Order: structure tokens, then C-alpha cells, then sequence
């Protein structure tokens, strides 16, 4: 019990969010998102943490010392926090579909790799072993798929092929269905190999030219175009939020937490990127 | 008879705000001498061969009841024999090829000899080719508080090295040096490892010459002092004269002593061992021959690879 | 008895037409062994001659000459002008030992006039334009050294050393 | 002797790592990482040490003597320390690779340096005379490795060229025998020369601009801007622990060492910084 | 349910007469898959004193000795000796951990006297002269492995493994 | 020789009526020098057995039992149940060690069956609730050492100290 309480939760984007390190030289694109270790989108825990801590103070003002606890003072610091956020692993992004042939058609469809599986079954396996919080139906239920490597398979449908993102004719294969579905949601999901899984979540990204015009002549402002890059809504990233003993951390993982649905991701906030539901695995599954 | 000591990781043997040639980026509260002391390979080779027959002592009789004469030590890179060199509160590494015509160098004329320190110390120099002056901070923390423990945070300069590098020391009765082979130790430093590799690689022992170098510090008993540091030109010809603490004695956990010495790496002349040998005669020749013993007063030829005690 | 020759390494052609007895009996006591050259001996106090070099006397010990150390008898055309000695195993200094001497060896020096008539000002020798080195790995290094190209497949190496570790001072004149 | 047994082991980067060092050369950089003496990163024996006594003395809280006298006491240096931690060699990074000509597709490889390996052969050479368990294999894994340095070789077959960290072109000159892998990841092991080796590690290290935010009007605060440099995820360090022998190291290698797998290195555990996994090489190989 | 045999490996020869299963069920915790011995346990604080050197149990914590863990009840003649136990399987000291456990098992273990009249000064032992090996993959290994010599083609790894995996400490008094 | 018998300390009352010696020779190893308790002999791989307090060996090398190592024999009704050894006083695990031990010694130790019929999930329990200490005190620190409360003023720090300084591990059964 390193961790007293360890909540594994899910970041469903209910808009299109933009967490994005601000680019180095080669900025093909000017304001890209926040990229993991191997190339994948990801929300670095350090503002995951900023933003559902600056949220977290304002929501419930009563606790303010309860969040400071947990989530550290930060007005003047004089011990550690007890709460840790862990990287979010991007768990599913949409793809839109052309599908050849199934029962009921679809548009779009959930896609995974099975590289982002072996992450999240690294945090699951290493969360479980450094508390009491065990996950076993998680775990099985993504080990289960992981059985199956090299394949583009298909979780809970009977699609066989379909044209993912308009550009990748995929080939797939029925794991079971009859594994329960990870996600709650009627839009199957694809675990699709890494080689192909690679550049279609690439094209599922979204690239947005944006220009800044003058108010006085509506023509550009010299020098005002840049692009910018969203993940689409619907996507779903997965961290976990870990907590060591204390009796703070358990009013903050019995009360704040539960009321804890909708937060404020990423930035450019006053334009409609941002708005995430988070919703708690254990909750779920 | 001839020992090798590759440090396995970085390592630091403490010296009190001694050396500042080197444009430092950022402070540290303790440096790393560039050769270990005889003291601390003397101390490393005696902490193998402990037994509860030590009894009482000065940290060395009872030391010296242990080994054999060390003679010196220098860096050994592959092939390569490096050797201390020091004008001043100016260090350098050398191998053989340029110490063979020092002594013109000590004695031309006034350009010339400008000319061939400048290069020695900085053309020729293949130290910052060898060791690199890598800095560490450390910290403590309370497992309460979680965050740094107030008033802990040392700042230590470590000596790592760019490629692998032993330190050559040369002992006597091999009935020691197969109970030594292929043994890792603590080389002295805050728990740093290095192997012990002995081989066979005869050497001459003993040379009268002109000139000599100081592969390790040669003490001075301080009776000496008063009437020597008037008239270093007699002895030394390039170096660096100053107090060294010998080191600190793990029997009872307090520092050794302090005399001035000639550091590793300084060119002096054979006008040396008459000066010391007629100058203590007595209970003092006794002590510096316990010291010597663990590998304190050696010279080397600058000619060929020949060392020579002074007492002995 | 025993005897080697030691063949001055200047950075002129003089190497071609100096040696006739290219292994003689079995032994070379430097070695190219996956290291570079090795037991490479250095001359204190003498010079060259480049027009067709050989080693001039001086007094200065800053003056250097270093060389390769092989076993026989030079051309048979010498011992009129050639320094010629007896050295066993210690009174030579040699670079990167790596074998010992048994206490045995006759030398044989490529002399020539102490060249009494212009003053030897005399200047350091950089070992540059690898076209150079090129032309001499293989003027004595392959003509004595015939395992070249036979088992150092190394050679990127066996230059960089005649990059660093030989130079001699040059008289000029 | 007083070094009586040895214990070589990898440390798997679970999430990313960050073991810091005060702002020393900034490369425009404002916490570089713990350089070796090269530029390659590497867990000083001081932070190793620490922090795993420090794990120790919560999840073993009865064994508080066992774990102080071999790894030192707090307050009580009567007696020193009887375990020793060497500094931890970096042993191979991820990175990515768009794989040309080449038959199973990958996104990411290992990769490591002859430099490297010759800082991990120095280790085990010098294990190997007192380690009972001498790892032959392994060790002669790594000189044979280093036969052909000078090459950008695989440790495989079907790589032929390769494009890692999607700016580097290295044609991959396999492996004219056939390896074990030196671990259980399928994923192959590119040891490329050195200083094309520099530049593809170097690239592989995550850099991070970070900020901090005024909690009261969604805007940087002055002066609230600097950048981080963490280690990848799935990252490979090598150390040992040395020993002397003792009657209660022979316990603290048959409780404690052959029990834990996780431990929480460097700092930033806030951000999930550190959460590393420990595999002895004595069980696999 | 299951119940496990555990044998210990000295250079001994005591072991040929101690089993009676060879399999009883159909598998076994130690398992060999082309990489060698692995999921082996070691016992420590216990010794062997070859001369029907059993699991000797000594107050020493660097005493240990290292074995095999198959299934099986010894030749039901037994047990009035025997350490007959049910461990929740992971208070065990198991090396190479590939396989994981049930959560229980029923163990047997050879245990030896006390035998209280001498000084147990125990040595540490190493298993060498692989011909006294070469028979124990015979005597132990495939008196049970069937899939020895019909699988392995490389018997040199499961033989270079065992002298350095396997070693124990023994009174040898 | 000198024969010592080592008895553990728990939290119950299974501790009055054990040993029938109480000194027997002139002195124990376990000594109480104004600094408190010196020499505990530490015993890993065995449980504690509450229930008829003895110490069940367990596989587990976590399981250890931490008492204090008197001279004595067993209430003349035992050798049946104890753990008759001699060892050479430097293969036994001593914690807070002062002086040196006589190079040999015969131990008994209280053992109990393996009772193979419920699996043995060994479970940590230290010494708490402090009358409970007093109590014990009362039963050893005072019945087996009368140098407490004879020359002792200071049996508030031979309290907290043993406060931490055992522990063992029960059966929990």
C-alpha cells in the first residue's frame, strides 16, 4: 500500500481538446498537441494535475484545504503532495469508417493499437502492485486482446473489412464477440496493429489553419497564420489519479472525486476546446 | 608486484579548496584530487587485510604491518602511461615522451622555456582527454515532511573518466598480491568501487639522476621547514610546496596529521635525498621511514621508468 | 649475434632504398597488434638530413627523432658512416612497450657528418597530408611489415598514431 | 574480500523519469537530467540508493533494521553501509523508427551505443570472478556485440535500413549470427555506432516547456516558465548491488531483494514521474 | 487437489531412491521450455549431510540448499519423517519465475535429524565435475523428464546451467 | 561445553512454565547493560504457534522469531518437541550485539508438527498494548533475570526499547 487509494479513470473528450506543448523548429505545425514518447497523443500528468486542480479550488471552496493537501499547497510549499496523477495514455480516438460489408453500418469506430494496451496494462499491472487496488477484470479483459498481436481485430461487431479515415483499407477479425466491450458504447472499437494503427490516428488529428483579421479592413493581419491541432471529441485517454494514507486523501477520494465529471482540459478555452468528462473506471468497470 | 586499480564508476578522493585551475560552471563544497594520496591506497590495501590483531598504533605501524613498500601511482590508460605534472596550482597529465627532456626546459633560455611550458600545460596536456570534472549535489529528505530535509545539501565535485583508466601502484611480496587479485573495493571516496588487477611487469628500482619527479608527496618533517623554505630553488624545480592532511584513520575516526609536502607531480632535484637523510637522524627518520613505506617519498627518472624511495 | 636497425621515419621518400634484409631471422620487437604501433624507440639529440636523411649530430635534448625498431643488417654498402653500437635491452627508450628485451642487441644507426658548415636551426616535423602516411604504411610498413594487409584489416587505426605519436625535428637545411 | 556476492539488475521505466540535477549546462534546458559523463543519462548510486531505501523502509516497516544495516543507518554511523548501489548505466532507450525494407512492421525499437556496452561489459567483468552465478551468457552476449563495433548492427534479421526518431537514416547491418534476446520484449535492439548513437538518444529524451498558472485569471505568472527533460517510458537501466557478507544480507537478498519489482526513483512523483520496475538478471539468463 | 515433491540437488549421489511419482498428475511447478530449469526454490537456513543428507535445518540464514520442485508423494513408505505442509505459495523462495501458482499447495520435504552431538560447521558446496552431472540429468532428470531426449537438442544449456544455477552449503561431517 | 536454550517473546501467556533452569551455569548471552537488551537471537524460516506457544519452521525466509537466549533444561519434559543443535556461536543472527560468544553452544528451541491440514498464512504481529509488556516483564524480565528490580531504576527504558525490538510472525490459526 505505497498508494492508499489508486482511481483509474477514463478522459472522454467532449470537445475538441488542445493540450499542446508549444513546437520547437520544424513547426509543421505551429501549435501541435502534447505527443507521447512514441509519437502518440498524450496529456502530460503536469497539466492534467494544473487543470484539475485549478477547477477542483474553485468548485468546491469549502475544501480548499482538503485539495491543498492532496493536490499540495501552492502558494507557499512546505511538504509534499499526496496525490499523483499519472500520464494519460491515449486509450481510443474515432476513425471515420467506410464499412464494405455489415449487419448494421456504421460511420464511425473506435481505434487502438495495441501498443497503447500494453501501456495501459504496464500501469494497470505496476498501480495493482503498488496498492491494494486490484483490477482483475480490466486487466483480463485487455490481456485478453493482447493475446491476439499482429492482427488488426475487432472487438464487439462483425465488420471483416472496413476503409478507416478514408485512406487505410483495413482487413479485420472477430476476437469473440462476446468479450464485454471496455468502452459502454454501441460504436465498436478497433485494435488495429501499430503499423497501420500509427498513421490512421495521425490522420484522425485534426489540423486547423487558424488567421487573425483586422478588425478595421477585414483583410489579414500581416504575419497572423498559423495551425494549430486538436483530437477530436469523442477520444478517450486513460490515467490514473494515486493517493498515499492520509485522512485528507480520503475525504478527497470519498467526496470531491465522486462529484467529478466534467473538467476543463488543455487550453484555448474561450473557443470550444477543453471540455472533457472524466469518468472513473472502477465506476464503469 | 605491479597492481592496477580501475575505478569502476566515478570517484572522489576530498581535497580542502586545493585546485583551482579549472573554470568551474558551478561551486561545490568539496573538489576531488586528480591521484589518490598514498594515504587512501595505503588505507584501501590495508582494509582487506584486517584482523583483530591491530591492537593500538598511530593508524600506520599497525598499517605498516601489513604490506610491503608501495612505491607510487600514476594513470595507466590503454598502453599509455600518464604521468602528474605540476607548475603551480597547475596540474597536468604527461606520458614519458616529454618528460625525458625536461630539464633543458627548467634551464634555457627565457622564451624558449615560456614556449614549452605554455605548450606542455596546454597543448601537450592530455588530462581533459582523460578525466572529466563531473559535479554532483546531494540531498536528505525527511520521511515526514517528504521534501528536502532542511540545512542537508552537499555538493560534491566527482572524477569521472572518459575512458578506461587504472592507477598503477607497484608493491613487493606477491605472498599478498594473490589474496588481492580481482577484488573490488571501496576505493576511498563517499562508496565508490574500483578492481584490483595484479600483474608481472618488472621495473627498475633504483637510479641516481639529476633531476626526479614526485610520483607521490614527499613529507617534510617541519624541523626542515623553517630552514628549507628559503632556499627551494636547491630543491624543487617545478611543482608545488603546501600542508597536506594525510587523511583520516578509520582505528579511532580522526584526521592523521598535517605537514607540508611536495605534491604528486613536481620536477626536484637530487640536492632532495642528502637534505632529508642528513637532516633527521633520529625517532623523526624512523616515523618518515613507517611513512614511506606506504608509498609517500617516491621519485621517478625522468629518463626511464625507475623509481627510488628517499630513506631507503 | 644479435642485431637491429633502426630505420629513421621522416616525411620524405628516403625509406625506399635503406634495407635489404627485410626479416632476417623471426623476431620484431614493435608491434601493430590491434592497438596501433607499439615499443616504438625515441632519439634524444640528434637531427636528420632529409636530402637523402640521415641522423646528424647535435647537443640539444628538446631535438627527437622517433622511429621504428627492426632486426638486421643494412644493404651491406655501410659501417663506413653508419652509427653503429651495442645496446642490450636498457639503454633504449621505447614507446608503448609491450614484449621485453633479453639483455642482447647490436644497433645499427643511419649516420652521417657532424656538417660543419651551416648552423642546424632545426624545427618539429607535423605529420600531415595523409598522402604522405599513405605512400609510407607502405614503404616500410609493407615492406617490412608484409603482415599488413594480410591480418590488419584495421588500417583507419595504423595512420591516426602516425597522425599523433611521430614527429621529429627537421633541420631545413 | 569484503564484496562477497553481487546483484546486476535492469530498471524498466514504467511511466517516464526525471532524476534531477540543478541547471548545470542548459542546452536550453532548466532541470537537465543526470548526465554519465558522455551526455548519456544515468541514476547516480547516491538517488538509486536513497530512493530504494526509501521504498524499502515503508513497504518491509518490521525489517527497519535489516534494510538499515545494509544500506547504512540514518543517525547511527558506528557502522557503515554493506550494500552499495553502482551508478545506473543507461542500457538502451526506445525509439521510434519508420522501418523501410523490412518485414515485420515496428514503430518503435530499442536502441543502444557501443560506448554503452562497453560501460556494461566493464560491470560484468568485473562481477563475474566473485558471482557464483556467473552470467556467461550474457556477458558473452555483450563482447560478442562488441566485435563489430564501428556499425550500426541489429540484434535481429529484418531491419536492413530504418529511419529512427523520424530524423535519423541508419542502414542496419544485421547480425551474422543468431542471439537470444537479451530481454523479454520482442521488440529488436539497434546498438547503432557512436555519435550517430548520440543523436538518436539524444532526440529520444523527452524535453518538456512547462508553466504555472495564475489560479484566480487563467494567465501565465511572471517568471513562471522553464522547461523539464525526462526519460522515456520503457526505458533500461543497468546497475549492481554489491555486498559483503554479513547473515543479515543473506536475508535482505532472500525477504526483501527477491520480493519487490517497483519502486518510485527521481522526483516529480506528483506529476507521475518515476515509477520504475526493477528485473534481476540472475532469473531471466 | 495437487502435492508437490521437492529434491535437493548436493554433488551427492542420494537421491536415486527418494521419489516414487514420476508425474502422479500432469505437471509440475519446475518446468524446462528450451531456456533451461526454471520456477526452482531454495530453501534456506537448511543443510544436507549427504550420507542420507536430508534437509538438514540449521539457525544460519546464508545456509541454504536449491532444488527441484516436481509433484509427488515419496514412495508412501515416508512421511513419519517428512515435512508435510501446505504453504499459500508464495512464502516460497522460487528462482526464474515464469509460471505462476494455484495460491496453494501440498509439499513434501525430506528432513533430516537434529542430531545434537557435534558442531554443524557447514561448507559451502558447488556442483562440478559435470560427470557426476551428466548422470544426474539420468539419475533425476530423466528417471522423470520423458521429454529429455526427445526434445532438448540443447543439452548443453540445461547442462552449463545446473553448475551454476544449483549450489548449496553442506556440515560434510 | 555450555548448553543454552533460546525462548521467544511474544504478546501471550504461554511463557511462565517452560524451562526447568533458571541459571544453571554463571551467565547468559542476552545481557541488559543500562542501554538495554544485547545479543537477541534472531530465527528466520519458522512461526510463531500462539496456541501452545512454539516455533512451527516455515519455507518462508520473511517468517523470524525474536527472543532472548538463556541456559536451561526443558521443564525435564521435553527433548521430545525441542529443537536439540549445537552450533558454533557464529552462524546465530544476533542483533544489538555487545560481548563474544563461547565459539560453541547445544540450543534447544520449542518446535511444534507442521500439522499438514491448513495452509500456513503466516501473519505479522509485534508487541503492543503496553501492561502486556509490564506483564511479561513481570514473567521474564524479572522470573528468568532477577537483575531487574534488584539494581534496575531504569525499567522505563527497558520498556519502550522492547517496544520495538521484537516481532515475529504467527500462524494466525
Amino acid at each position: 500500500p505505497y498508494y492508499a487509494f489508486a482511481e483509474p479513470f477514463f478522459i472522454h473528450a467532449i470537445t475538441h481538446l488542445h493540450v499542446g506543448s508549444g513546437s520547437s523548429v520544424e513547426e509543421e505545425i505551429a501549435l501541435p498537441f502534447q505527443r507521447d514518447e512514441l509519437g502518440y497523443p498524450t496529456i502530460y500528468a503536469s497539466s492534467l494535475k494544473g487543470a484539475i486542480k485549478s477547477f477542483l479550488l474553485k468548485e468546491f471552496p469549502d475544501k480548499r484545504d482538503v485539495i491543498y493537501k492532496v493536490l499540495g499547497e501552492d502558494e507557499n510549499p512546505e511538504e509534499a503532495s499526496l496525490g499523483t496523477f499519472l500520464d494519460a495514455i491515449l486509450f481510443a480516438i474515432p476513425s471515420r469508417i467506410i464499412e464494405i460489408d455489415s449487419a448494421k453500418p456504421y460511420v464511425w469506430v473506435y481505434v487502438t493499437t495495441y501498443e497503447l494496451l500494453k501501456k495501459v496494462k504496464l500501469y494497470l499491472d505496476s498501480i495493482s502492485q503498488l496498492s491494494n487496488a486490484s483490477f482483475s477484470n480490466l486487466k483480463n479483459k485487455i490481456d485478453t486482446i493482447l493475446a491476439k498481436e499482429g492482427k488488426n481485430i475487432t472487438l464487439d461487431s462483425d465488420l471483416k473489412s472496413a476503409i478507416l479515415n478514408e485512406d487505410f483499407y483495413v482487413e479485420l477479425e472477430a476476437l469473440n464477440n462476446k468479450i464485454p466491450s471496455i468502452i459502454n458504447a454501441g460504436v465498436p472499437l478497433l485494435v488495429l496493429e501499430d503499423s497501420i494503427g500509427r498513421e490512421v490516428i495521425n490522420r484522425s488529428l485534426i489540423r486547423v489553419r487558424r488567421i487573425r483579421i483586422d478588425r478595421d479592413k477585414k483583410v489579414v493581419e500581416t504575419g497572423g497564420l498559423w495551425s494549430e491541432e486538436y483530437v477530436p471529441m469523442k477520444t478517450i485517454f486513460f490515467s490514473v489519479l494515486l493517493g498515499k494514507e492520509s485522512k485528507e486523501s480520503a475525504i478527497f477520494a470519498s467526496c470531491i472525486l465522486r462529484n467529478l465529471r466534467y473538467v476543463i482540459l488543455g487550453g484555448k478555452e474561450t473557443i470550444g476546446k477543453g471540455i472533457v468528462e472524466l469518468r472513473w473506471v472502477k465506476d464503469v468497470i | 608486484k605491479r597492481v592496477l586499480i580501475k575505478p569502476l564508476e566515478p570517484l572522489m578522493f576530498r581535497s580542502q579548496g586545493e585546485f583551482e585551475p579549472l573554470i568551474t560552471g558551478s561551486h561545490t563544497a568539496a573538489q576531488s584530487l586528480i591521484i589518490p594520496r598514498p594515504s587512501t591506497i595505503a588505507g584501501m590495501l590495508g582494509y582487506i587485510l584486517f584482523n583483530k590483531s591491530s591492537g593500538t598504533g598511530d593508524w600506520l605501524s599497525d598499517l605498516t604491518n601489513l604490506l610491503a613498500t608501495i612505491y607510487g601511482t600514476f594513470i595507466e590508460t590503454n598502453g599509455e602511461y600518464l604521468f602528474p605534472l605540476r607548475m603551480g596550482n597547475h596540474l597536468a597529465l604527461v606520458d614519458q615522451q616529454h618528460l625525458i627532456n625536461l630539464p633543458t626546459l627548467l634551464e634555457k633560455e627565457y622564451e624558449r622555456r615560456e614556449k614549452g611550458i605554455y605548450e606542455l600545460f596546454y597543448d601537450k596536456n592530455k588530462l581533459f582527454q582523460i578525466i572529466n570534472h563531473q559535479d554532483r549535489i546531494g540531498i536528505s529528505i525527511d520521511k515526514s515532511t517528504r521534501t528536502v530535509k532542511e540545512h542537508y545539501l552537499y555538493s560534491a565535485r566527482y572524477l569521472a573518466f572518459k575512458k578506461e583508466v587504472n592507477y598503477v601502484i607497484f608493491i613487493d611480496n606477491d605472498a599478498i598480491s594473490d589474496k588481492i587479485n580481482g577484488k573490488i573495493v571501496n576505493f576511498g571516496g563517499e562508496n565508490r568501487i574500483a578492481k584490483l588487477e595484479v600483474d608481472d611487469y618488472k621495473v627498475d628500482t633504483s637510479i641516481e639522476e639529476e633531476y626526479y619527479l614526485a610520483l607521490s608527496p614527499i613529507l617534510i618533517p617541519d624541523e626542515a621547514l623553517d630552514n628549507f623554505l628559503d632556499n627551494i630553488s636547491d630543491y624543487v624545480a617545478m611543482g608545488k610546496v603546501d600542508k597536506i592532511s594525510l587523511g583520516f584513520d578509520i582505528a579511532n575516526t580522526k584526521r592523521k596529521e598535517m605537514l607540508t609536502a611536495i605534491l604528486e607531480g613536481s620536477i626536484v632535484k637530487r640536492s632532495i635525498i642528502d637534505f632529508i637523510k642528513n637532516e633527521i637522524k633520529n625517532d623523526l627518520r624512523y616515523r618518515f621511514s613507517k611513512y614511506e613505506k606506504i608509498g609517500y617519498n617516491t621519485l621517478m627518472s625522468l629518463c626511464k621508468l625507475a623509481l627510488r624511495k628517499i630513506l631507503s | 649475434s644479435t642485431q637491429r636497425e633502426y630505420v629513421f621515419i621522416p616525411i620524405t621518400n628516403s625509406i625506399t632504398i635503406d634495407v635489404k634484409i627485410t626479416i632476417g631471422g623471426s623476431d620484431h620487437i614493435t608491434n601493430i597488434d590491434e592497438r596501433g604501433i607499439h615499443n616504438v624507440l625515441v632519439i634524444t639529440g640528434y637531427a636528420v638530413d632529409e636530402k637523402n636523411g640521415r641522423l646528424v649530430p647535435t647537443l640539444d635534448p628538446c631535438d627527437y627523432v622517433k622511429g621504428i625498431l627492426v632486426a638486421g643488417t643494412p644493404q651491406q654498402a655501410q659501417s663506413n658512416d653508419f652509427l653503429t653500437l651495442k645496446l642490450p635491452a636498457n639503454k633504449l627508450y621505447l614507446i608503448r612497450k609491450k614484449g621485453n628485451i633479453s639483455d642482447d642487441l647490436k644497433i645499427y644507426i643511419p649516420y652521417s657528418s657532424p656538417d660543419a658548415r651551416n648552423s642546424m636551426k632545426t624545427k618539429p616535423v607535423s605529420i600531415s597530408d595523409d598522402t604522405i602516411v599513405n605512400n609510407i604504411i607502405k614503404e616500410v610498413f609493407d615492406k617490412i611489415y608484409n603482415i599488413t594487409q594480410k591480418e590488419k584489416v584495421k588500417i583507419e587505426k595504423v595512420k591516426e598514431d602516425i597522425k599523433e605519436l611521430f614527429s621529429y625535428y627537421a633541420l631545413e637545411q
